[PDB]
């Protein structure tokens, strides 16, 4: 979603998003996945939002 | 083997248009000479 | 940079002319980009090449003016001979003719009028001439046509501007004739509202006239 | 092992291994096998998972329940190849799949015949020339159908309430 | 007193930015939208966002329902 | 559409050979040569054949309709095939977007004719205001 | 006389104030006038505020069951609204502006208010029931106005709605065709829970010279390129959900009229059946005529451009 | 006289419509304020970047006749700028407007007024008791003449043009449309022919023109125009735009289909007619 749909970039951040099972994901990829399904697809944990970044 | 693509079908609707147009003129006309009456007007006095 | 060619050509065919006139001619038949050859032909010394005993060049930047790639090839033995981009260049010109008249040229056609024989070097002609922004359309290969949605012109014998005249008095005459029909409608509209509010104000009447008597 | 077969059976492209598996996982011995399977099953490369599939056997399926579950992991892959081909030629040869696919053209018209009844294909199959015929939905229509219903329903609709009225 | 003073401001910008955008979530969709709709990602703190929703439901707009979240009062 | 003969001059460029170590994906340039005749045969033709459009490629028509497939899978390039013909329809547009276009083009091109009349020649516009007083 | 909508009578205005006939009739508003210059500016705002929500307020005034419209103006919103409402500084520049207009002699007060729905339809949120039911309690005679700039480019036409809430616990009549929207799934719940706390006027025009001169300007101006293919009707969307709720109502008629049979001496049952389908009726017609008027424009200037000679 | 001679545009002036609409109502509302269409003075803000001038906005001004002379409230316009900036603040002062017909000895007084409180303002005159097909709207400029030794402030006309946004063509298309077609179905295609009409007129004005060029063309002017002669050859040859099968289909395709819609049209009116009559029917004669 932001090599393939933004074209201008720019003010742009696109972090890491790290959770309570300490599974990590882009940002941009995880908060979208959250639209529909909630649930972390990696588990059945709800995914706590502990850090972003690195 | 019709597709209704032909000036033919066009034709008819427009002859079904003016039947169409004729019968409303003649219900409106009717719909008025109803309106004419006596009984309907003391109603709405 | 075709046309600051042309007009460079124009500027020296104004002096020096003859063999040199005629191989700068030439060098115009070959030089890609030249898509025009009025402005040429109205220059005087070309009229000093027709009094001139050469006129096998004068000939062959005549048909380049006027005529077409079926011609020149009737013309083999009055004409010089051309070069590759001198006869890709007829052939762009030629289509320009085709593409002029008919919109959608068959596959048939071009094979026809262009003695064209393998079908992969007709692509490559088409396609060159699109690229070098001569005609714009579309290729239709299961239909095998040709769609050309614009293309340039050419230049007249000042015999074609009596059919221009004729088509944009047609064309005035046409719009004059959609402009009353509007003007018709409008006006049967507005006799349509006039019978309407000519109804309303008779049930108006009838109405008021009815109370009256009660 | 586990963990990855079920997660390949979700149909997920989701990866197993990401920070939970650590790291090292990956290239064991014993599990580069399944790394394998998982790289072509996202991947696509049916030939490949194959050709994985029969060179391991001895710790592919050897896990009886895997066994069981190979059949089921093999059509799920051969329709996900199937699914991401059948849109770009649209109106093929069915032979030319089986070649593909490196099957039988009968379980290829069985696999067809399977994803339409999962309307995963919007189209149908000819038997009698061995073609798979897909419409096109360019034709921009089920509105018409809705108008068509809307005109007939409140047209009869009037004659009723006409004939009561009446 | 520093991180005390540390986490004042930072609840305080939390609370500012999610009542601007204002739209009504499941349990999981906005609080994650309102994140990428700020300036600078990673101030927010997730970890205040849910407790003071959390702590809105004593009163109305928003009173989020503690069981099923779903009741969040659009209205105000 | 690109050739073979300007291959010869970017490989050399590229890295000796190609950029990166190698290609061997029938070279990264040819790759891209076909990728991009076929998006320069997308721009005119509105459908093609298999061995006409393997001509057009250098390529032979199994390799054409392959490569042709993956585009369109990929979103790259929007069209559709028939393997029974062997014809791959590009892009049509329809009937009214292709009218509308030429319609546009033709009313452009009509008010470019008319600035290019009023500014080279200004006397013509001061004959167009005497004529549309006289009537 | 086209300009005779213009002339602001004080006294009358007063009058009418001071008599009340809404307090009579919670339906007694049922048209919205609103003037070229107010549906220009409003619209504009609107598609300046982009994909966020802008709102004004209105200037008009009343004339029996009609409420009209003349003008408009932004308040300033420092930090987009960053305090409670979209007013901030509000009445600041709105008195200033109001003064400022008693001079200049613009005297038409406010009559409502406009908001924007950028992509979602024109109807009344929770939030926009509760401001709009407020405003029905201070200012009486005020109109929830609503805009949406992106359908305004979708459909080709500006959406536009004009609303007027019930007083709490008040319930409607069964009378209410209710035209169908497409709602996306972020709204749908609460448009669905406030949908019937409120009802939709009928909004007209009634030409002018403000009309006059600004249409057939900016319409030469731009519609040299008078095509625009001929139908942008053609986008099911629109015609499909009106022939759909079209389709409802008729049906909700029949089955009302059906059970109505039944019971012999109910008058108003007739009345509403009556009205419902003659409502139906006008609808579809308008549908038509519009229809018609694009094929008509399609066919002329079709035949003209392709085979005039 | 006040209009300077030989003088060109030296900006370029951008016009919305906003600006013409508060133009039109300022004039009515004075007008039917006090009977005589009364001559309204207001202010231009916008946008300007160097030479381009974009005037996007307009508002009304206080004027006080006194001493037969019009005097600015400066102070209002002044305390009408802040109002302004607090709602927007990319928008800049950029000139005044008036109504009337050619610039009277009242403009100048009026315009020297705005010339002291900014740079350069611009002068904008509409004419709303016009009679021609133009448009009644000039931008005229500040120009510095020396006139019998005496510097003489005058006024030159600007070539300006017409700026529209994609939302504001939009909103007045559909203000065309709105009257177009009556609330009440009230002159349905009067407009919408008249609309066509005049697109047409257009077109033939464009089409006598190129045809008196060529007929001047034939008889002096340049014997060969070259680009332009050629590309109205080519441009006729698109004048039958020329068609085939399926192109025809198609449009008879669309033709039906609004006809049967047409149809549909028509029998819900005849059965809504048919409905009135039947529950007139009901009542006249028979019971229950
Ligand atoms: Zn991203
Ligand atoms: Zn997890
Ligand atoms: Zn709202």
């Amino acid at each position: 979603e932001c090599q393939a749909n933004q074209a201008s970039a720019t003010s742009e951040e696109c972090t890491v998003a790290w959770g309570v099972c300490n599974h990590a994901f882009h940002f941009h990829c995880i908060s979208r996945w959250l639209k529909t399904r909630q649930v972390c697809p990696l588990d059945n944990r709800e995914w706590e939002f502990q850090k972003y970044g690195h | 083997p019709e597709k209704y693509n032909n000036p033919a079908m066009l034709h008819n609707i427009d002859q079904e248009m003016l039947k169409c147009i004729e019968l409303d003129e003649r219900l409106k006309a009717m719909d008025q000479e109803i309106t004419v009456n006596p009984q309907f007007v003391q109603k709405s006095m | 940079p075709s046309s600051n060619l042309l007009e460079q050509f124009i500027l020296l065919a104004k002096g020096t002319s003859g063999s040199a006139l005629t191989a700068l001619i030439s060098q115009v038949l070959e030089a890609p980009g030249v898509y025009v050859f009025g402005e040429l032909l109205e220059l005087a010394n070309v009229q000093e090449l027709a009094e001139g005993a050469n006129a096998a060049y004068l000939q062959l930047l005549n048909l380049f003016a006027y005529g077409t790639y079926p011609d020149y090839i009737a013309n083999k033995e009055s004409l010089p001979e051309l070069s590759t981009a001198q006869q890709n260049k007829l052939k762009h010109l030629t289509i320009v003719s085709l593409a002029s008249r008919m919109k959608c040229i068959p596959y048939s056609v071009l094979l026809k009028d262009l003695e064209m024989r393998n079908l992969r070097e007709l692509e490559d002609l088409i396609i060159e001439a699109v690229y070098t922004d001569i005609i714009q359309g579309k290729l239709d290969q299961r239909n095998q046509l040709l769609e050309v949605d614009f293309c340039i012109g050419r230049d007249i014998r000042k015999k074609d501007i009596n059919n221009i005249v004729k088509t944009l008095h047609e064309w005035c005459d046409g719009c004059e004739a959609v402009l009353l029909g509007i003007e018709q409608q409008v006006l049967r509209a507005n006799q349509y509202k006039e019978n309407h509010n000519r109804t309303q104000q008779q049930v108006e009447a009838e109405v008021t006239n009815i109370k009256k008597t009660l | 092992k586990y963990l990855v077969l079920a997660n390949m059976l979700m149909k997920s492209g989701i990866n197993p291994f990401d920070s939970q598996e650590a790291k090292p996982y990956k290239n064991d011995p014993e599990i580069l096998a399944m790394t394998n399977l998982v790289s072509a099953y996202q991947n696509n490369d049916i030939t490949e998972f194959e050709k994985i599939l029969k060179t391991n056997h001895s710790n592919i399926m050897d896990d009886p329940f895997i066994r069981e579950h190979i059949e089921e992991l093999l059509r799920n892959i051969r329709t996900q190849v199937l699914i991401k081909l059948i849109k770009p030629y649209t109106r093929i040869h069915i032979p030319f799949i089986s070649k593909e696919l490196n099957i039988d053209v009968a379980d290829v018209e069985s696999l067809l015949v399977q994803c339409i009844l999962d309307n995963t294909i919007h189209g149908r199959i000819d038997q009698v020339n061995q073609l798979l015929e897909l419409d096109h939905q360019k034709r921009g229509g089920a509105r018409y159908t809705a108008l068509d219903k809307w005109t007939n329903q409140l047209n009869s609709l009037n004659q009723a309430v006409v004939s009561k009225l009446a | 007193q520093k991180v005390d003073d540390d986490r004042k401001h930072e609840i305080e910008a939390a609370i500012v930015r999610i009542m601007k955008s204002r739209k009504k979530m499941q349990h999981n969709v906005l609080v994650a939208e309102v994140t990428q709709q700020l300036k600078a990602r990673f101030l927010p703190s997730p970890v205040v966002i849910k407790k003071r929703i959390e702590g809105l439901i004593e009163r109305e707009y928003l009173a989020r329902t503690p069981e099923d979240r779903k009741v969040y009062t659009y209205v105000a | 559409i690109i050739r073979g003969n300007q291959l010869q001059e970017f490989a050399a460029m590229l890295m000796p050979h190609q950029k990166a170590t190698t290609a061997d994906g029938s070279s990264i340039l040819d790759r891209a040569v076909i990728e991009h005749n076929l998006l320069s045969a997308s721009k005119l033709y509105n459908n093609i054949t298999f061995e006409e459009l393997g001509a057009l490629l250098e390529i032979p028509a199994a390799k054409a309709e392959k490569i042709a497939s993956q585009m369109i899978t990929e979103g790259r390039m929007n069209g559709f095939i028939d393997q029974i013909d062997g014809i791959v329809h590009f892009e049509t547009r329809e009937a009214l977007p292709t009218w509308d276009k030429q319609i546009q083009s033709l009313c452009f091109q009509v008010n470019n004719l008319l600035e290019k009349i009023s500014q080279t020649a200004p006397e013509w516009t001061a004959q167009a205001m005497e004529a549309q007083m006289a009537q | 006389s086209i300009d005779e909508i213009y002339k602001y009578d004080k006294k009358q205005q007063q009058e009418i104030l001071a008599a009340k006939p809404w307090t009579k009739d919670h339906h007694y508003f049922k048209y919205c006038k609103i003037s070229a210059l107010a549906l220009l500016k409003m619209v504009m705002h609107a598609r300046s505020g982009g994909n966020l929500e802008v709102m004004g307020l209105m200037l008009g005034k009343v004339d029996g069951e009609t409420m009209i419209i003349m003008d408009s103006f932004a308040l300033p919103v420092e930090g987009t609204e960053t305090r409670v409402n979209a007013q901030a500084a509000a009445y600041e520049y709105m008195a200033a502006y109001i003064e400022n207009a008693k001079q200049v002699g613009r005297l038409e007060n406010a009559i409502g208010w406009y908001a924007s729905h950028p992509g979602y339809g024109c109807w009344l949120s929770g939030i926009d029931v509760s401001t709009q039911m407020l405003n029905q309690q201070f200012q009486e005679p005020f109109v929830a106005v609503v805009i949406d700039p992106t359908r305004t480019i979708s459909a080709g036409k500006v959406n536009l709605g004009a609303f007027r809430t019930y007083p709490k616990g008040y319930k409607p009549p069964d009378e209410g065709p209710s035209e169908y929207q497409t709602i996306p799934l972020n709204k749908i719940e609460d448009f669905g829970v406030h949908c019937k706390q409120y009802y939709a006027l009928e909004v007209s025009y009634f030409k002018s010279s403000l009309d006059r001169k600004l249409l057939e300007l900016l319409w030469n101006k731009y519609w040299v390129n008078t095509l625009s293919s001929s139908s942008l009707l053609t986008n099911a969307d629109y015609t499909t959900g009106q022939v759909f709720d079209l389709s409802e109502k008729l049906e909700q008629s029949e089955a009302q009229l059906g059970r109505g049979s039944f019971m012999l001496g109910l008058e108003t049952h007739d009345r509403k059946s009556e009205d419902k389908l003659a409502k139906a009726t006008r609808d579809s017609c308008k549908t038509t005529i519009e229809a018609i008027h694009g094929l008509m424009s399609q066919v002329i200037k079709d035949k003209l451009f392709n085979q005039i000679n | 006289s006040v209009m300077a001679c030989g003088v060109t545009g030296s900006v370029s002036v951008a016009l919305h419509p906003l600006v013409i609409l508060n133009i039109s109502d300022h004039w009515i509302r004075m007008r039917s304020q006090e009977g005589r269409p009364v001559q309204v003075i207001g202010a231009l803000i916008g946008k300007q970047e160097g030479r381009n001038i974009e005037v996007m906005n307009s508002f009304e001004l206080l004027s006080h006749t006194v001493e037969e002379k019009i005097i600015i409230d400066k102070e209002y316009y002044y305390t009408k700028e802040e109002q302004f900036k607090q709602v927007f603040k990319e928008l800049e002062f950029l000139g005044w407007y008036t109504t009337g017909g050619p610039p009277d000895p009242s403009d100048i007084h009026v315009h020297k007024q705005v010339c002291e409180i900014i740079e350069s303002p611009l002068f904008l005159k509409l004419n709303p008791m016009t009679k021609h097909t133009d448009l009644p709207v000039s931008v005229f400029e500040s120009v510095i003449d020396i006139i019998n030794g005496e510097a003489t402030m005058l006024f030159a006309e600007l070539t300006y043009t017409l700026a529209t946004e994609e939302a504001e063509r939009i909103g007045v298309d559909h203000v065309a449309r709105m009257t177009a077609t009556g609330s009440g179905e009230n002159s349905t295609v009067a407009e919408h022919l008249i609309a066509q009409h005049s697109a047409i007129k257009m077109l033939h004005s464009r089409v006598k023109l190129i045809l008196e060029y060529v007929k001047a063309s034939e008889a002096g002017e340049v014997p060969f125009n070259h680009e332009i002669l050629r590309e109205a050859y080519a441009l006729c040859h698109c004048l039958p735009v020329l068609s085939t099968d399926k192109f025809k289909t198609d449009f008879y395709d669309q033709c039906n289909d609004v006809g049967l819609m047409a149809y549909l049209g028509t029998i819900t009116k005849t059965c809504n007619t048919m409905n009135q009559f039947v529950n007139k029917f009901n009542v006249l004669y028979d019971r229950q």
